[PDB]
């Protein structure tokens, strides 16, 4: 059925969708927290979405530190409004609800099973197209 | 009065786009054309045929032997290809 | 002193002036006398001309299709560089022969084209438009508009068309006046003023106001917000409260209980204001839209007074003697307020053997006009609420027959009751039975032929041909329609109504039509009758 | 150029406005005005486009005057050739024709000029046919180059038959064209001129014309769709015998006529490809006879109809020739006696050389189907008869037999094959020596005959005058 | 219509052909009538693809198998060039259809240079060729595309690399591969899933048992059901049906 | 029905002529579509009891080239054909000089004559037939694809080209209505283009045994 098999199991996908939420403000102390477990890390730390009052990050900053190479996709969420799509807005998601990603930085976008998953042309299809799949194996062990 | 080997026969419009028919519209357009279409529980086939106003190009059974039979093994190849990709892709999943 | 030249007469003072005046070295000069190397052009044109005589067309169609390749050259190398340069600076000639013989579409179209440069063509050909006996036939366009002379000569032209028509001419011609009138808002203005001292002109002024009720609620759904510029055209601009009120609660278009205990406190009055400011129809649609709703309930606690303000608005009536009020009517607010109330109740309780034991009295309220619309609207949106369909007894009776007593009941409903019986008839319903929604849409016929019967002919034939013409539906509908009309019809017939009657009766299976008569021959004595009057 | 009416008012007023004052507005107005084109159009104009050329009128009149032949061509196939429709084609090409000296004429007549009474007029006053005699079909292709191109596409023909054969030793598209262009009086002209290039040829015009026929019946044609298709089905199958038995049946149930059949019998006998269907025919019927044992019958008809179709090119008015059944035998006896020394090889000479004494096209298609103990003693035989016979078309099936031999690769065949070879080169006109130099070429494999080989051809480049036999001996020589 | 709007690439437009390409490139075009001649031939190629398309396909579906995701290597491609398409094109059109002619000569499934075998490729590839030709027709290219050429002749490398992996290994054991790859979807799928309805339906009895007798045809099977079309007003009238 | 009998002779006609339009023999236009009514005037409408009855609308076609073997056609009146009646049908094709016939039965036709036409076969090839098996057509349908029998040398091409055998070569079965419908003997090859979803089209090969 050219579709991916390998997946992502339900807690992990849970915990993803709550983390490209776009409301997640993290702290430094999690930031510096969590990128020790990016395997292809290169070693510099990310600028933070929020610099003044305070440091913060963002999830979709981490998720395309993730995100190795540099792939284009656009998505569409289990819960995205057509009649967004029809009307205004298309490129002002109010809800968040498109998946957009480019030059390996994931733009907007709550990412699903129908991003995520065994659908086709999904991100970790097409990551297994265009680069390595040692490297897609490790997206995913980072991804973990 | 009919013809043998065949039961009651229900008719319906087909809401599906590639059962109901199909027409170019000269400006370039696909359009579905939903008209009334029956069938038969008790298949006649040929006999279907050899009865009057019936298309004989759209006309097609989900039996095997029959059109093993009449339309030959390339025409039965096509027709067991239709069928069993309805029969799996009934409820959405793709087979190659 | 060249002589050398076979075509170059058409250029010939341009080739003098350059012969007379060149000197120094005159090759471009040679080149521009020479440069027709080919035969007469205008002796080929006439031997073609002949040719075409001769040949399958000898028609002035060879000099239309001349006119018209002529006229798109000009489109085509048109000098948009200096078009108002050329024209200010000549302005006579070629705009005088253009009016005179090239008035068609030249003109027009290049004020389509651009409309921007060449102010002097513009008034030269708005000149030649108001000169013209038809007055402006040419320069229609929805941009073209922005001069008072000719947006006022074109909106006269469009209401002595619209009130020699009348309403088989208000469904056709309103689009494509309304969007003129509705372009620019100031154009809207100028002519709610001049329609407004027209309605103020007592004769023909019910039909003016009923113009103008339209043009508001089309430049409803276009984007105008011109409910509190039609109030100050109204009287209600005259009590500085009502006007902000009714104004905001018109722009929110919704009702508010605060604003409308203010609306009843200024009216249940000993000195009430003019009735047209709850006589306008867009208040009352807004009335419409919150009342009789299947759903959104209101918190009744001013229920009285929402029901005494549709009295108010549908039952009083006044007598102007010089502008005044001193005779109205009171006695049947009351009833009014009954039934709309009991109606109101009827929504509110939803609810169908109770149903039916409420809908004798619903009946007897559907008596009343304002209670049969609101009745028909709800049960517009009850049915076109999807999945309504999920049990019938005769294909919805209940609804159906109220349809039906609303047509009997009020002949001026009939418009709407045919929209929506046409709107339900062109939606298809899924998940049923497909004999089931063959049953539906004969029932739903049945009732478009008591339509017929109540006297709606004309539109329901003419419904009956364009649904034929075009989206064609059930050969078995469109018999059974024939079979019935020709069973509640009766001689004496009108040429007309034969007239529109005839292509669907002799065309689609008459012998197929022809089943089980017997003892009367519906299309037999049609035709005879047909050919007694033809 | 052309001087119509409106031509000749053109250079009237021209001459007028020479001279004798002529100003210029009463000058255009006075020889020149546009009835279709509008005064406000002619006066906008030279204010936009800057004195425009009327070459856009032009190509609108040119587009216009195609929709006209599109609209006569409608006509005349709605009405079935409605008589008034040809006389207002009439009159348009005769206007055309007296007003420009006329490519929308030329294009009318083709469309539609049948029975052009005034159409005959036009082509003897357009008697040059330029560009107009093949462009006007209906009359310049049909029966206008009857007199002069007929006879220019018949020694074409020629010339290009003459190549083909040239290059076998070493047109479809005019015949497509002659039938396109064709009628009734085109067809009888046209057989006409292939009985005279038939009788110059003495065969290979009759071949061609044959052969036009028969591809003007497959395609086009409309006793000589009997013969087309008995013609066809010989081409398909040689070694056929339902088609050679519908073609006896047919020769048999043809009556005597004044010509016809000695036409239709010269044209199976000078067909060159027919002659060898014919004659592979015969030696398969031979062999199915000697395979059989029942030798004496439709072989006896079949070389009865064979030589009749020879004689029909050397005699005309004729009705057929004679049997010769104790001849036939005494033909076939040779070939019982090969068959015979074959069998004992697998387990004559006088008459060979009696048979290639007597001249018998028969006799050679024998020799060339034979040579493509007793079988050696055979062998010398047949090329006894073969060198006594020493004719074009038997040099040419020699050849053939020597490619074939050259192709199995025998020793002693390959040195007897060059040894005929060099004989029939020294015997036979330049074409026999250049074939006999591309033998000599593929001959020697051997190293004992190869520079005995070179030798040969380098003396037969010398003694041979000819330009195609040192021709070939240069090649010859660049090759080794 | 539509076609020929998002097909033809029409170089009249002179103010078109100076916000798409470059003044050296309308020059050049309007020039050389030469270019106008190769894609109006490849218009008309465009059009018997299209009603090749309308054959092949009666039902009205647009979605098709196929080894690569062109959009998606044109969004590649632009992001890695940085290709900024505000500006105009840089690329010429007889640079575009030279390029793909260059690249369907270079895609090759049957070798041998037989007519047969050529035949052979062409009817393999032919969908494939249409596809590829349709995408990289010099309209898109030239307004919605806009690449480079560098990115374009890197692009054309990426395709052929992509289908040279694309094609089919020998040796594959293809058929108990098709074999499992059909039995497992009959393992998810269910015979319970058939939940009937108020209607008949004919009984369409779908499912595992349905899957069984196609694999193992019976002589009688358990719903022998046979779908009857009619010609025209007969069943347009329900009467008549 | 006597209107019923009369279209079914029509659409009889009229497959039997585009039958030998494909197979290949010389059938002009008008016979290859003529209108109903158009046969209704040739014949006269009325084939019970009248003027137009069996074996009157018999055609003997020739091939486009060749015309030396040639088709005929027979309509038995009997519905069940005699073994009589074919040995006469036998001596037709012996008084004429072709081998191509065809035999039309109304109803099933006797094992006896089955094993007959088995019989001579060999030396005159004639092929039988039923009403609605020719009433209907087989190449019409969009579920057969196109079918066109290839010739010798273009089969001895393919081999040396694929370097594959007659055996390796897929079958298709002799009495197979498609084979019975083109004509086709033993061992004989038939190209087939059909449309394919992935591919645009493909050219499959088979063979009659």
């Amino acid at each position: 059925s050219n579709r991916p098999v390998m997946g992502i199991v339900q807690d992990t996908l849970t915990a993803v969708r709550k983390f490209t939420k776009r409301d997640v403000f993290l702290e430094r102390g999690e930031v510096m927290n969590l990128l020790m477990f990016l395997s292809t890390w290169d070693g510099k730390v990310p600028q933070p979405a929020i610099l003044k009052p305070r440091p913060l990050w963002t999830g979709k900053q981490i998720f395309s530190l993730i995100i190795p190479g540099h792939i284009n996709c656009i998505r569409t969420h289990s819960t995205h409004p057509d009649d967004e799509d029809s009307g205004p807005y298309k490129h002002i998601s109010p809800g968040d609800t498109k998946v957009v990603v480019e030059n390996g930085e994931l733009i907007m976008g709550i990412l699903c099973k129908k991003s995520l998953g065994t659908s086709a042309g999904s991100l970790v299809h097409i990551s297994y197209l265009e680069m390595g799949h040692d490297i897609t194996r490790l997206f995913y062990s980072n991804i973990q | 009065q009919g013809i043998e080997q065949i039961s009651k026969v229900y008719m319906h419009l087909p809401q599906t786009d590639n059962k109901k028919k199909i027409i170019i519209t000269e400006d370039g357009e696909f359009k579905a054309l939903q008209e009334w279409i029956l069938e038969t529980d008790g298949v006649s086939l040929m006999r279907v045929l050899s009865e009057k106003d019936v298309d004989p190009v759209r006309t097609t059974s989900n039996d095997i032997v029959e059109i093993f039979t009449v339309l030959g093994i390339e025409a039965v190849r096509k027709a067991l290809e239709r069928e069993l990709y309805h029969v799996i892709s009934f409820d959405g999943s793709y087979v190659n | 002193f060249s002589t050398r030249d076979y075509i170059m007469e058409p250029s010939i003072f341009n080739t003098l002036k350059r012969y007379f005046q060149a000197g120094g070295s005159p090759e471009n000069v040679i080149q521009l006398l020479s440069e027709n190397y080919t035969a007469v052009a205008q002796t080929v044109n006439l031997l073609a001309e002949w040719l075409i005589q001769t040949g399958v067309e000898p028609v002035q169609v060879q000099e239309t299709v001349e006119n018209h390749l002529k006229s798109l050259l000009i489109k085509h190398f048109d000098p948009r560089k200096a078009d108002s340069i050329f024209t200010e600076e000549g302005e006579t000639p070629a705009w005088l022969e253009q009016m005179i013989a090239h008035t068609t579409w030249r003109d027009l179209f290049y004020k389509l084209a651009e409309a921007h440069p060449d102010c002097l063509m513009l008034n030269f050909t708005v000149k030649l438009i108001s000169d013209a006996g038809y007055q402006g036939e040419i320069t229609s366009v929805s941009t073209a508009c922005q001069q008072l002379e000719v947006f006022s000569r074109v909106l006269r032209t469009s209401l002595a068309t619209i009130l020699d028509g009348g309403e088989e001419n208000l469904e056709k011609n309103l689009p494509e006046f309304a969007k003129m009138v509705c372009h620019g808002e100031h154009t809207y203005l100028f002519a709610q003023a001049m329609m407004s001292v027209l309605a103020q002109e007592e004769q023909g002024g019910s039909a003016v106001r009923r113009i103008a009720q339209e043009v508001q609620r089309f430049a409803q759904e276009k984007g105008h917000d011109a409910s509190q510029i039609t109030l100050a055209l109204g009287t209600a601009a005259s009590y500085p409260r009502a006007c902000q009120a009714l104004g905001a609660m018109l722009s929110k278009g919704a009702l508010n209980p605060a604003d409308i205990t203010v609306l009843f406190k200024m009216f249940t009055s000993m000195d009430p204001p003019p009735v047209e400011l709850i006589r306008v129809p867009a208040f009352l649609d807004l009335f419409m839209q919150s009342l009789f709703k299947p759903g959104a309930r209101i918190n009744q606690d001013h229920k009285h007074k929402y029901i005494h303000i549709l009295a108010y608005a549908a039952s009083v009536v006044e007598t102007w003697k010089k502008n005044k009020r001193v005779s109205i009517n009171k006695d049947e607010l009351k009833s009014t307020s009954k039934a709309v109330e009991t109606v109101h109740n009827l929504c509110c309780n939803e609810n169908a053997s109770e149903l039916v034991a409420e809908l004798s009295t619903l009946y007897q309220c559907i008596r009343f006009p304002v209670v049969a619309m609101g009745v028909l609207k709800w049960v517009d949106w009850t049915v076109s609420e999807p999945r309504y369909f999920q049990l019938q007894t005769d294909h919805t009776p209940v609804h159906l027959a109220l349809l039906d007593e609303i047509s009997t009941c009020h002949q001026l409903l009939h418009p709407q009751v045919l929209q929506l019986l046409v709107k339900l008839f062109e939606t298809e319903h899924s998940q049923l039975d497909v004999m089931e929604q063959l049953e539906l849409k004969k029932t739903l016929l049945d009732r478009m032929v008591h339509l017929l019967s109540r006297g709606y002919v004309l539109p329901v034939v003419s419904y009956i041909r364009k649904c034929l013409e075009k989206l064609d539906t059930d050969i078995s509908l469109i018999r059974y329609f024939v079979t019935e009309v020709l069973d509640v019809i009766a001689p004496p017939y009108t040429s007309d109504f034969v007239q529109l009657f005839l292509p669907i009766l002799e065309n689609d299976s008459i012998a197929g039509t022809i089943k089980t008569e017997g003892e009367h021959d519906p299309v037999t004595e049609f035709i005879a009758h047909c050919k007694s009057n033809f | 150029g052309l001087q119509d009416l409106g031509v000749a008012n053109g250079e009237d007023l021209k001459e007028t406005l020479t001279n004798c004052t002529e100003p210029l507005k009463a000058i255009e107005q006075f020889q020149t005005e546009n009835g279709v084109l509008l005064p406000s159009l002619q006066s906008a104009l030279p204010f936009l486009d800057l004195h425009g050329t009327p070459r856009l009128e032009f190509h609108q009149s040119v587009f216009d005057e195609l929709r006209d032949k599109l609209l006569e061509r409608v006509s005349a196939i709605a009405s079935e050739g409605k008589a008034e429709e040809r006389y207002k084609k009439l009159e348009d090409l005769l206007e055309k024709s007296f007003s420009l000296v006329l490519q929308p004429v030329v294009m009318c007549v083709m469309k539609h000029l049948p029975k052009v009474p005034e159409k005959k007029l036009k082509l003897v006053m357009a008697d040059k046919e330029l560009y107009r005699a093949c462009a006007v079909e209906v009359k310049r292709q049909i029966w206008q180059d009857n007199q002069a191109l007929f006879g220019d596409e018949v020694s074409p023909l020629l010339k290009q038959y003459i190549l083909e054969k040239e290059s076998a030793l070493f047109e479809v598209v005019q015949r497509l064209t002659r039938m396109v262009g064709k009628n009734v009086k085109l067809y009888d002209m046209v057989l006409q001129f292939l009985r005279t290039l038939f009788l110059r040829t003495r065969n290979v015009h009759y071949c061609t014309l044959r052969a036009e026929l028969l591809m003007s019946l497959h395609d086009l044609d409309v006793c000589h769709k009997f013969t087309w298709c008995l013609d066809a089905c010989i081409r398909e199958r040689f070694v056929d015998s339902k088609r050679a038995r519908e073609l006896q049946g047919f020769l048999d149930g043809v009556k005597k006529g004044q010509e016809q059949v000695l036409g239709d019998l010269s044209m199976i006998l000078c067909d060159p490809f027919a002659i060898n269907t014919l004659a592979l025919s015969t030696v398969r019927h031979l062999q199915e006879l000697v395979g059989q044992e029942t030798l004496p019958l439709l072989l006896l008809l079949r070389l009865l109809a064979l030589g009749q179709g020879a004689w029909d090119m050397i005699d005309s008015q004729v009705f057929k020739e004679p049997k010769m059944e104790v001849e036939l035998i005494t033909r076939f006896l040779p070939m019982l006696m090969s068959f015979l020394v074959d069998d004992y090889t697998f387990n004559p000479e006088s008459f060979t050389k009696f048979l290639q004494e007597q001249r018998m096209a028969c006799e050679v298609g024998l020799y060339y189907v034979l040579h493509i103990n007793a079988l050696l003693r055979l062998l010398p035989g047949l090329v006894e008869t073969f060198g006594d016979l020493a004719f074009g078309d038997i040099f040419l099936h020699l050849l053939t037999g020597n490619l074939a031999l050259l192709a199995d690769e025998f020793a002693l065949e390959d040195f007897c094959s060059s040894l005929f070879d060099g004989f029939f080169l020294t015997a036979s006109p330049r074409k026999e020596n250049v074939h006999r130099h591309a033998l000599r070429l593929l001959i020697h494999l051997h190293p004992r005959v190869a520079p005995s080989k070179l030798e040969a051809l380098q003396k037969a480049l010398e003694p041979t005058g000819q330009s195609g036999e040192a021709v070939k001996e240069l090649y010859s020589q660049l090759g080794e | 219509k539509a076609f020929e709007k998002k097909f033809r690439f029409d170089y009249t437009n002179e103010r078109a052909l100076r916000r798409t390409l470059q003044e050296d490139l309308v020059k050049d075009v309007l020039s050389n009538a030469h270019i106008q001649n190769e894609l109006e031939r490849e218009f008309e190629r465009m059009r018997e693809d299209r009603e090749v398309l309308r054959v092949i396909f009666p039902t009205g579906d647009s979605k098709v198998v196929l080894p690569c995701n062109l959009l998606r290597m044109i969004w590649n491609a632009q992001k890695i060039f940085h290709i900024n398409p505000r500006l105009p094109s840089d690329l010429h059109p007889i640079k575009v259809v030279e390029g793909v002619k260059e690249l369907s000569k270079k895609l090759v499934i049957v070798n041998g240079d037989d007519p047969l075998s050529r035949q052979a490729q062409e009817n393999a590839t032919l969908l494939f060729n249409i596809h590829l030709r349709s995408t990289l027709c010099s309209r898109r290219m030239a307004e919605e595309f806009r690449l480079s050429g560098e990115a374009f002749d890197w692009l054309l490398g990426e395709i052929e690399s992509k289908f040279n992996q694309a094609i089919a290994h020998p040796g594959e054991m293809v058929g108990a591969l098709a074999a499992q790859s059909l039995g497992e979807p009959a393992t998810q799928m269910t015979l319970n899933t058939f939940h009937y309805a108020g209607v008949s339906a004919k009984n369409v009895t779908l499912g595992v048992p349905r899957l069984k007798e196609l694999i193992n045809i019976s002589k009688k099977p358990k719903t022998p059901s046979l779908t009857v079309f009619l010609l025209g007003q007969s069943a347009r009238d329900a009467e008549r049906a | 029905d006597d209107e019923e009998e009369t279209y079914r002779l029509w659409k009889i006609r009229k497959t039997i002529m585009q039958l030998c339009h494909d197979r290949g023999y010389l059938v002009t236009q008008d016979e290859l579509d003529q209108t109903l009514e158009e046969f209704k005037a040739q014949f006269g409408d009325k084939p019970s009891e009248g003027r137009p009855r069996r074996t009157d609308l018999t055609v003997l076609v020739a091939h486009n080239d060749d015309p030396t073997d040639q088709m005929f056609v027979f309509f038995p009146e009997e519905p069940k054909v005699g073994i009589k009646t074919i040995k006469v049908y036998c001596q037709r094709m012996q008084e004429e000089n072709i081998t191509r016939a065809l035999i039309v039965v109304q109803q099933g036709m006797t094992p006896s004559a089955k094993q007959s036409l088995v019989d001579m076969a060999p030396k005159y090839i004639l092929e039988q037939f039923l009403q609605q098996e020719l009433l209907i057509n087989i190449t019409e349908h969009e579920l057969v694809p196109e079918h066109v029998v290839m010739t010798k040398e273009e089969v001895t091409e393919l081999l040396a080209r694929y370097k594959l055998r007659e055996n390796q070569l897929p079958r298709i079965q002799a009495g197979d209505p498609v084979a019975r419908y083109f004509g086709i003997k033993r061992g004989q090859v038939v190209k087939i283009i059909r449309p394919s979803e992935t591919a645009g089209r493909y050219i499959t090969y088979r063979l009659v045994q």
